[PDB]
């Protein structure tokens, strides 16, 4: 009918406040229709027809409704605080009982790995009374809401013990120690992992009075607060929520980048292969690859090939060869900006972030309308027209960028595609490829040229600006979007005061204390860090 | 004698009798995968591709494409049936020669990885 | 060769006249957005006598067209800002300079 | 050699890592979580208004940050997608947020100069009207009652939008959310509804930090894990087949 939910009832705009889920439905209508249908059903029973209610089939969604694949957030102190000797103690407060882990982590713990699933952590899982180090063994009790977990380590004897509300937790047997055989290594750092909708609190012990069970269990034993002698609040690092682009590690489980030297009859190439494809534990997801160095457009847009045209042109080129056997529909070739941070298991060209900034004159006529995005790509599957055997030559999706006009043109197997983009001046575009590895050999980064177009290195490197010979200097390397990074919680935030003045005045926001940080900018990546 | 043959003309130029010997394997593969009740379907893209469609060397790289888990297991016993047909022919040969156990008369599972190579390339080749 | 966005309006009534010291409080950034100069960083109002070849062409004309108490953005093309030689170690050759200028006082 | 290395390395600012002193920028948003979806009960036109009571142009050597507009989340999570939890990033420094500073339209960390009667940066006693149209994706602004000659349009509509203001130190701003949460100083455009009508019947409207972590005592800081998607923010009636 066209009605809409609202906070009040207005028939003129077709807005009924009752348009809410039945769980949130108002009590009077809920009880009225409840008792009406109750009487109807119970009279239906009274007419002999016996209504057998089906059994309540138990179902569970595992309470996993977080952002994409994120399922926990790891909080740890800075790596420089790692302890290699002595006895230490810190408290973990469980605001909400649930899937939460706390313990000591080596200064190499990956932010995207469960605490204790590997050798880099020694955690206590009180949700299921588990002890985590390369595996789960039954240990201790299970906490409740408000319970305080006391984590204490003794590096002299290489032992760890845990306390729940002052009571020492034990193994399956009466053993007090939870972990008792480990090397010092690089030290240990307090760490906690929090599940979905889980709230926790760390008390490193900067103020001993704030500790709740240190004197109950941990003072006379010789253990010391982790921040007993510190003069500053301990910097705490938490797992980064926003994926970033970083170079493919040489020890990566799946990705394997091979640099191919350009011969006389060939061009420099960056072949991307998957190490563990076809074996059990193989990873089948969209891996987002880009090139470490961008192409910057002109500050002001202008309004047998000839060496002079090649010298005076500002057009650059790079090709991607989808290997014969890899699914073209799973490969996207194009350009991205530094703003691309969208890691989704299912990628399509229609869900990319975009916006059209329309600027008009006073009368309202649109004198210019500019479209903005961070992902200018094409899909190889739709790009490739002929079909069938692609084995005559690997699918070459040539990408042409006009750094003087901002026009992005794509050429596939010698024919120009209809898809094109128009970026703004001074836009920095990173050659990027998104591909799902359906084959050990996925794609390639051929850095050759076409007629009358400069190579990619000519725009990437200022020294090679007038060099028509394609090159692949070591600074240009294949990167990929990953979640294995840490983020530094600031030691001090802005002092913001919020309070509603009155009904007619509204909500007041007041910030007056100046706070500043000096940031470090990476020129080749167009990003800044503290 | 000189290892020269005229049989590398294009298939369209080959004679019809020379053609049966290539699809006898294809016909047998079709019979193998239809005797098990499998319904093979033709999608929209394949139908459209059909509606569109010495010599220059154009080599079909039939080595990089990889096959799904279920289809691989499916091809496992379908390659088993190829070995099974091989055992039929060599059992006829056994009956003709009146004895003498062949080294690979053993069931499919008793062969090793490098004894089982034919059934591989043929089986997942046609499935690829 | 320099146009002007006003950022904060001035009085609009008094403009620098000849031989008068102009006190400005500026911040100069390159086209890409990288800062290279700021009087606010040094915490010191910048003084120069107008029409007298003390500062660059573009800054001179922008301050001239400025009004008292105004805040404005100045865009200086290379021809009126350091030319094709540039400023050694600071300004690259053929660089457009963008200035955030405020005319505090005229003296 | 000292002169050559400097003149050949420093001016480029493309090899050595660059340093800059940046003001911290924080964001505040109400409890509103509005979005558009097929076969669901949400009003596609919303309107709120912001007032500036005080703003020092230069608290420090850097220009004071003050941006207002709309922001969207990634998916149906209550987390503003595609942004930093701290730093000098505000409304419009990503493709998930759209901002107005009195002189530019900010989106994706790129600013476009926008025309307006008596253009000026946001000052004291300036009233900004923000209008969001989700039927045809459109965001428009009105400064001191006069229309702003610019519009965001054709942006992604797959998440929850909310009013948002970003700022550095040295502001005094007031949210005028309509109804009993601040009376509008200008009439909403015809069709647009006040933002206080999107509040849930049990929940109460309040202006909170856009991000989870604030300035408070360290041992009392509440560490938050992943949050649950707001699947109840979009009431889509899907009855069983009959
Ligand atoms: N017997 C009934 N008569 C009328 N409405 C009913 C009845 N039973 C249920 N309803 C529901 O109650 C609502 C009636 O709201 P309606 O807009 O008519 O009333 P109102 O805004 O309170 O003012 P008024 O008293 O003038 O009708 C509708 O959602 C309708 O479906």
């Amino acid at each position: 009918q066209g009605w809409t939910y609202g906070i009040q009832q207005d028939v003129k705009n077709r807005r009924n406040p009752r348009l809410v889920p039945y769980t949130l439905l108002d009590d009077r209508t809920k009880k009225s229709n409840k008792d009406s249908l109750r009487e109807a059903v119970r009279t239906l029973l009274g007419y002999g027809y016996n209504l057998e209610a089906p059994d309540q089939d138990h179902a569970a969604r595992a309470e996993v409704c977080s952002g994409t694949g994120e399922r926990f957030r790891i909080f740890r102190a800075e790596k420089t605080y790692a302890v290699k000797a002595g006895r230490w103690y810190f408290e973990f407060e469980t605001v909400t009982a649930g899937d939460m882990r706390v313990g000591w982590s080596r200064p190499g713990c990956q932010p995207d790995q469960e605490l204790g699933s590997d050798e880099r952590a020694f955690a206590f899982d009180g949700f299921k009374a588990q002890r985590w180090h390369q595996g789960n063994e039954h240990y201790g009790r299970s906490w409740q809401a408000g319970d305080v977990v006391g984590c204490m380590v003794d590096m002299n004897e290489h032992t760890m013990m845990f306390t729940l509300n002052g009571e020492i937790l034990l193994d399956d047997s009466g053993s007090e120690l939870a972990f008792k055989d480990f090397d010092v290594g690089d030290g240990f750092i307090p760490v906690c992992s929090l599940g979905v909708a889980q709230v926790g609190r760390m008390n490193f012990g900067k103020d001993v009075s704030t500790l709740k069970y240190f004197t109950i269990c941990g003072l006379q034993e010789g253990y010391e607060p982790f921040a007993v002698n510190t003069n500053r609040d301990i910097t705490m690092w938490l797992s980064k929520r926003l994926p970033q682009f970083l170079q493919v590690p040489s020890n990566h489980e799946h990705i394997e980048v091979t640099r191919i030297d350009g011969t006389i009859d060939s061009s420099p190439c960056l072949k991307v292969t998957q190490k563990s494809f076809g074996s059990q534990n193989s990873n089948t997801d969209i891996m987002f690859y880009r090139l470490s160095m961008p192409i910057e457009c002109a500050e002001v847009f202008s309004k047998r090939d000839d060496y002079d045209f090649l010298m005076q042109t500002s057009t650059y080129y790079y090709s991607v060869r989808i290997f014969p056997g890899q699914e073209p529909a799973n490969v996207w070739v194009g350009w991205i900006t530094s703003d691309f941070h969208q890691y989704d298991t299912g990628f399509d060209l229609d869900r990319v972030r975009t916006v059209t900034v329309t600027l008009g004159d006073e009368k309202g006529k649109v004198h210019e309308s500019i479209k903005r995005s961070n992902c200018y790509m094409v899909c190889a599957g739709e790009s490739m027209s002929p079909g069938q055997g692609r084995n005559n030559n690997g699918l070459e999706i040539g990408c042409v960028v006009d750094a003087a006009s901002g026009l992005l043109t794509f050429i596939a197997n010698g024919k120009e595609l209809s898809t094109y983009y128009q970026v703004e001046p001074s836009t920095k575009l990173f050659p990027a490829v998104f591909a799902q590895a359906t084959s050990p050999n996925v794609f390639q980064f051929e850095l050759g040229r076409i007629k009358n177009v400069m190579p990619l290195s000519a725009g990437l490197f200022k020294s090679e600006h007038k060099n028509p010979v394609p090159q692949c200097p070591p600074r240009l390397h294949v990167q990929f979007l990953s979640h294995v990074l840490w983020s530094r919680m600031p030691n001090q935030f802005l002092k913001v005061d919020v309070s509603r003045i009155s009904e007619r005045q509204g909500w007041l926001v007041q910030c007056l204390d100046p706070l500043q940080f000096m940031s470090l900018h990476i020129p080749e990546e167009n990003r800044s860090v503290d | 004698s000189s290892k020269v043959q005229p049989l590398m003309k294009p298939y369209k130029l080959l004679s019809e009798k020379e053609k049966e010997i290539y699809r006898w394997p294809i016909k047998e593969s079709l019979k193998t995968m239809l005797a098990w009740g499998w319904r093979i379907e033709r999608t929209r893209e394949g139908d459209s591709m059909a509606l569109y469609n010495g010599y220059s060397p154009r080599a079909i790289d039939m080595s990089n494409v990889t096959l799904s888990r279920d289809l691989h297991a499916m091809a496992e016993m379908m390659a088993e049936n190829y070995h099974n047909i091989w055992a039929k022919k060599k059992k006829m040969e056994l009956e003709s020669k009146g004895g003498g156990n062949h080294p690979l008369l053993v069931p499919y599972d008793t062969l090793t990885a490098k004894e089982k190579a034919k059934d591989r390339e043929k089986a997942q080749d046609i499935l690829k | 060769g320099v146009e002007i966005e006003t950022i904060s309006p001035g009085d609009g009534r008094t403009f620098p006249k000849k031989g008068q010291t102009c006190v400005v409080h500026y911040t100069g950034m390159l086209q890409n957005g990288k800062k290279f100069d700021s009087s606010r960083d040094r915490n010191k109002p910048f003084k120069f006598r107008i029409g007298k070849q003390e500062v660059i062409k573009g800054f001179e004309e922008g301050a001239a067209q400025m009004s008292l108490g105004q805040r404005a953005k100045l865009t200086c093309t290379p021809d009126v800002a350091y030319g094709a030689t540039g400023h050694p170690g600071v300004i690259p050759p053929n660089a457009t300079l963008i200035f955030d200028v405020e005319l505090l006082n005229l003296e | 050699n000292q002169h050559l290395i400097c003149d050949n390395l420093l001016p480029g600012r493309d090899l050595l890592l660059q340093t800059r002193l940046v003001n911290h920028v924080s964001s505040m948003r109400p409890n509103i979580f509005l979005g558009v979806s097929e076969g669901s009960a949400q009003y596609k036109k919303w309107y709120y208004e912001l007032m500036v009571d005080h703003t020092e142009p230069f608290v420090t050597a850097e220009a004071t940050h003050l941006r207002v507009g709309w922001a969207s989340t990634e998916g149906y999570s209550p987390y503003p997608g595609g942004g930093e939890e701290w730093g000098g990033n505000g409304v419009g420094d990503d493709l998930f947020s759209y901002g107005f500073d009195g002189l530019h339209l900010w989106s994706g960390c790129i600013a476009r100069t926008v025309s307006s009667p008596n253009q000026h940066l946001l000052r004291t006693d300036d009233v900004i009207s923000c209008c969001l149209d989700l039927s045809a994706p459109s965001i428009s602004f009105r400064i001191n009652g006069q229309p702003v000659q610019g519009m965001f349009e054709n942006f992604n509509i797959d998440g929850l939008f909310f009013p948002v203001v970003s700022f550095s130190a040295g502001i005094k701003v007031r949210f005028l959310l309509g109804g009993r949460h601040g009376e509008f100083k200008f009439l909403p455009p015809p069709g647009y509804a006040p933002c206080y009508e999107a509040v849930l019947p049990k929940e109460k409207l309040k202006v909170e930090h856009s991000r989870e972590y604030k300035q408070e005592r360290t041992y009392t800081r509440d560490l938050l894990g992943p949050t649950v998607s707001l699947t109840q923010a979009a009431f889509t009636p899907i009855p069983v087949d009959t």
